[PDB]
């Protein structure tokens, strides 16, 4: 069952083993139960840690209900996949990914004062192809000022660094003007909407670009796995797959009392049930009660 | 889908588009009788004007029924399509059973015949291993968990290089 | 001593820091002060008795918390 | 037996969700 | 068909490492 | 000679064949939605599978297919979002009625295809006079629920809605789109509520109009309420709860209408409580607190717990600027009640988080004796997107349901709060907020 804090995340999500648990919880509440006390505790590190480890339990089955658009004609199945992942991030408690990684940027370098360590401490979160170019243009403005560039904003060296890194950003191909005018806003709602109708266009191009990069990586990895697999004779393939399946089955059956092991074994029995149900009536598929 | 929809018996489709099934409706004042004719089947119903808005009160919410996962089914679909692409070029192999007669055996250099019979055994090996379709269910499970860990990011599942680059421009070019 | 805080001291947190600091000296020593400002701490204080240092910081707290939460998830 | 249910069949089967639940159950009382 | 279960996070946002194209089509045409 | 399961078996044998082009599956979906086959899921599943697998598309075929997916009430996001490519590639060749039905049916499922919505906005705003206001109402609904906060076609639709006479369904769809957009334009809602005078042939339009007038929180109309109460046995429970919520947020006095709306909801939760979503049960508890009508003994305390569940759900998935916002408002109201140093403002923000007796955890709760005072923060998403920048109806809903527990909610909108340059002005603002609604504090 659930422990009164996992069930507060599973309300808006639509994955099956969360929806059936929420439905059994409401079956408990309608049939004469009181709601347990929500904890007014757990100081901020434990709060964001349990957010990190509780949104994981609602995102990780959400990826498996999302089918990859591997090798399809048109960029619109990539838009389907990225929209599904956006909806999964929305139902997982994450924000828009732009403002989410902006929040991570602010969280990472709250204690950085110069601009070289703001490019050092956010090395894991930005592209190294872009981090190398930003470090080299910062070494250029460092050769200009002959002083460490300060990460304050009102410094003239940082102003020249901003006017050079905007050219670096257009050199990467992404327009910094529509993005800065989006997050800086305008007076009237009409010239804010005219900026948003460019920023959302770039935003769609950006998320479909990295989603298409992801499905191209899975396409090439599946092609490499198949081409390393087709070079084997069939008895070696059957022995390797049966031995790997038996070993990872022994790894589950060894864990006695573990909940994940019991769920693993029940899903194995459900897979065998699916094989039996397609074996009984293969004209229509599995037997589903309706 | 939203809970309130706004469609039905207004800008509705008026007729058929295929030769497999026929349909024509009755656009009367208050009511509507459909007449759908499909070969050996015949159906003519009488529906009301508000009988189409009560249709979308309950939602269907169609869902997949997958053996392992919908993601695993998509990866197994791509492995089946790649096995189709390899099977299309094991289908253009030249027929070598026509050169098994003994009038090709004894006119041949012996090592060339050794090479030819070993090439035939190699083709039978390649064809037995490209049509092992039971093994795609365990080939797909080696692509799954690294992908599922990549989508289990600490910032956002749909995150990528370009959106992080754009937000780094937004973080850097503003006043700290 | 020599305290270092992220912010300048308010007259409640000054008394609180003096009361929480006297359990780190092994007498009724009239511990002196030398307020210093470093924003590399994310709040809190780091007392430096010039022979030993007690790190009561927030940045050290979150880094030790990250090390402990990394040492548990590799064990569980 | 056969023809079990619909939401019992909609479950993404070999997703983790429980190993994460195991580590989140044995981590948070050990860190509070 | 069953995969090993992992519970770990990726904090890095990198390119997804598009792997090498293997030479099976050219070897089979050869 | 006339029989429906024979033709259902025939369509089940028609779609299950492997080679089916777009016209067969489009007409099959139209024939399926013309016979109301909601108890059959496998046939709708096969027709969506073969709708997804198709390659060629005509304008009439894709329009009829999207019309049948929309009107049939089927949600399957993957196949309908892969249809958006055939919609984009065929968008300039679509008829205005057909472009209307395509973009409305795609916006119904919430597809995040921004190029589709930008191009459809430019097409519908460049040539406006060809579109009857039903068509731009459908386009406004599709661009509103499709993840776009576009205001240009909203103004261009409000002009045509203020110029000509429109139908009831078009006005209801338009107000639903404005309620999800969050505009609360009085000048347009007055021009659009004048069409609800002939009586509406369906109760879904009156239900959506009531929910829109509740979520933008203007008032009722007393004939939309009477058109709801007239045959209140037809609406879905997930439609009826949002209709009652939209009546309660606009302060509906027709308690007979609330009894007629509960007369379909209480058997629905009496049969199976698990079918409805918990946000809808929270809306039911809001409507039950504002209207005060009687509910069954098993459902009243049930939605009382369900409002706490949905409130803790909405607080746990907080936007993390609202987290900083309630931290700022709590620090300001701890300065205002008196804590001039950092450890005492920490000790005061630590003691403002008492739990409400229904199970929720309140962010700012102040207690002295008998009176409890809550402070409510409205960051930006619960604000209107227009130039008055007023709070949405969920704010007044949360205030009226917290006042039923013993709290005096001082709503602090954040368009006013973050415009203050210091902490002392924020303390004076929250003092002006709290002293107005509960002068004992």
């Amino acid at each position: 069952a659930v422990s009164k804090k996992e069930v507060l995340y599973f309300l808006s999500s639509k994955d099956a083993e969360s929806s059936t648990a929420v439905k059994s919880y409401l079956k408990s509440l309608y049939a004469g139960a009181q709601v347990e006390a929500t904890e007014t505790d757990a100081s901020e590190l434990i709060a964001q840690l349990e957010k990190k480890y509780l949104s994981a339990q609602v995102v990780e089955p959400g990826v498996h209900n999302i089918a990859l658009p591997l090798g399809e004609s048109g960029s619109a199945p990539v838009k389907r996949y990225a929209a599904e992942l956006f909806n999964l991030g929305a139902q997982a408690g994450f924000e828009c990914p732009f403002i989410e990684v902006s929040k991570k940027f602010g969280q990472e370098t709250a204690t950085s004062e110069t601009v070289k360590d703001v490019l050092n401490k956010t090395k894991s979160y930005v592209s190294a192809d872009y981090n190398a170019a930003l470090n080299e243009v910062l070494s250029s403005v460092e050769a200009e000022i002959n002083g460490p560039v300060l990460f304050d904003g009102k410094t003239e060296g940082f102003k020249k660094f901003a006017a050079k890194a905007k050219a670096v950003a257009v050199s990467r191909g992404l327009p910094a003007d529509t993005i800065l005018a989006y997050c800086a806003g305008s007076a009237n709602e009409d010239a804010a909407d005219k900026v948003s109708k460019e920023f959302f266009t770039w935003f769609e191009s950006a998320y479909t670009a990295d989603a298409a990069a992801e499905v191209k990586a899975i396409e090439a990895e599946a092609a490499s796995i198949l081409d390393r697999h087709l070079a084997k004779p069939v008895a070696q393939i059957r022995k390797e797959q049966a031995s790997a399946y038996a070993s990872l089955l022994k790894r589950a059956e060894t864990a006695k009392g573990a909940k994940w092991a019991e769920k693993y074994l029940e899903d194995v029995k459900a897979v065998q049930w699916f094989d039996a149900s397609v074996a009984e009536a293969p004209a229509s598929g599995p037997k589903v009660a309706a | 889908l939203t809970t309130f929809t706004f469609s039905g018996l207004q800008d509705a489709p008026v007729a058929a588009l295929s030769g497999s099934i026929k349909l024509n409706v009755a656009a009367k004042a208050g009511k509507a009788e459909v007449t759908v004719a499909a070969g050996a089947a015949k159906a003519a119903t009488q529906v009301s004007a508000a009988a189409l808005r009560k249709l979308s009160g309950s939602k269907i919410s169609l869902a997949e029924v997958a053996r392992i996962s919908v993601l695993h089914s998509s990866i197994q679909n791509y492995l089946l399509s790649l096995s189709n692409e390899r099977y299309q070029l094991l289908s253009q192999w030249p027929d070598f059973t026509t050169m098994y007669g003994k009038d090709f055996y004894y006119r041949a250099h012996p090592e060339d015949l050794k090479k030819f019979y070993d090439a035939a055994d190699e083709y039978y090996k390649l064809y037995e291993t490209v049509t092992e379709f039971d093994s795609l269910s365990a080939l797909a499970s080696q692509v799954v968990p690294n992908y599922a860990a990549r989508r289990r990011s600490t910032v956002h599942p749909a995150i990528g290089s370009t959106v992080a680059d754009g937000a780094f421009t937004n973080f850097l070019l503003s006043k700290q | 001593c020599t305290v270092i805080t992220a912010e300048p001291l308010d007259k409640l947190e000054r008394v609180e820091l003096t009361k929480k600091a006297e359990k780190f000296v092994d007498a009724g020593f009239k511990l002196v002060m030398q307020e210093k400002i470093d924003k590399k701490l994310l709040g809190g204080f780091v007392i430096e008795f010039s022979d030993r240092r007690v790190d009561m910081s927030t940045a050290k707290k979150v880094e030790e918390f990250n090390n402990f939460v990394n040492k548990l998830v590799l064990s569980i | 037996a056969d023809a079990k249910a619909l939401d019992e069949l909609r479950k993404p089967k070999f997703s983790s969700k429980y190993l994460i639940q195991h580590v989140s159950q044995k981590l948070i009382p050990a860190v509070k | 068909y069953l995969a090993p279960l992992r519970s770990d996070f990726t904090e890095e946002i990198t390119a997804p490492k598009v792997a090498s194209a293997s030479n099976l089509v050219n070897e089979w045409n050869n | 000679e006339n029989d429906v399961p024979a033709i259902l078996k025939e369509i089940d044998s028609l779609v299950s064949r492997e080679a089916v082009s777009a016209k067969e599956v489009s007409d099959a979906a139209v024939a399926l939605t013309y016979l109301q086959v909601k108890a059959n899921r496998r046939l709708w599943g096969k027709v969506l599978e073969k709708a997804g697998a198709a390659q060629d598309y005509d304008a009439a075929s894709l329009t009829n297919l999207l019309w049948a997916i929309n009107t049939g009430g089927v949600e399957h996001f993957k196949t309908v979002a892969e249809l958006a490519g055939p919609a984009v590639s065929l968008l300039p060749s679509l008829s205005p009625v057909q472009l209307s039905i395509v973009v409305e049916a795609l916006g119904g499922a919430g597809v995040k295809n921004y190029e589709l919505y930008n191009k459809a906005s430019a097409v519908v705003v460049s040539k406006i006079g060809e579109f009857k206001p039903a068509e731009i109402a459908r386009v406004l609904y599709g661009v509103a629920f499709g993840g776009v906060n576009d205001v240009a076609l909203a103004k261009a639709a409000g002009k045509v809605f203020a110029s000509t006479e429109v139908d009831s369904r078009t006005a209801a769809q338009a107000l639903y789109a404005l309620a999800k957009l969050g505009r609360a334009d009085k000048a347009t809602v007055d021009a659009l509520l004048k069409s609800f005078k002939k009586g509406t042939e369906s109760a879904s339009d009156a239900a959506a109009a009531s929910f829109a007038l509740g979520s933008l929180s203007f008032k009722a109309e007393k004939a939309i309420v009477d058109a709801l109460k007239a045959s209140a046995g037809d609406l879905a429970p997930a439609q009826a709860v949002e209709a009652a919520y939209g009546l309660a947020l606009s302060g509906a006095t027709d308690a007979e209408a609330f009894k007629a709306l509960f007369g379909v909801v209480a058997p629905a939760i009496e049969k199976a409580p698990d079918a409805l979503e918990v946000s809808s049960l929270a809306q039911l508890h809001v409507a039950s607190t504002i209207s005060g009508a009687k509910l069954p003994a098993a459902v009243g305390s049930f939605v009382a717990k369900a409002f706490g569940l949905a409130a803790d759900a909405a607080r746990l998935k907080r936007s993390s600027a609202e987290s900083a916002l309630v931290a700022d408002v709590a620090a300001a109201t701890a300065v205002a009640f008196g804590a001039q140093y950092r450890p005492e403002v920490a000790s005061a923000v630590a003691s403002y988080v008492k739990t409400a007796p229904d199970g929720s955890v309140l962010d700012i709760a102040i207690t002295k004796g008998d009176a409890k005072v809550l402070v409510q923060a409205v960051p930006s998403s619960l604000l209107t997107s227009t130039t008055p920048a007023k709070p949405l109806g969920h704010v007044a809903a949360y205030s009226k349901v917290r006042e039923a527990q013993g709290y005096a909610v001082a709503v602090v909108p954040a368009n006013e709060f973050e415009a203050l340059p210091d902490q002392k002005a924020k303390a004076q603002y929250v003092l002006a907020a709290i002293k107005k609604v509960a002068p004992s504090f």
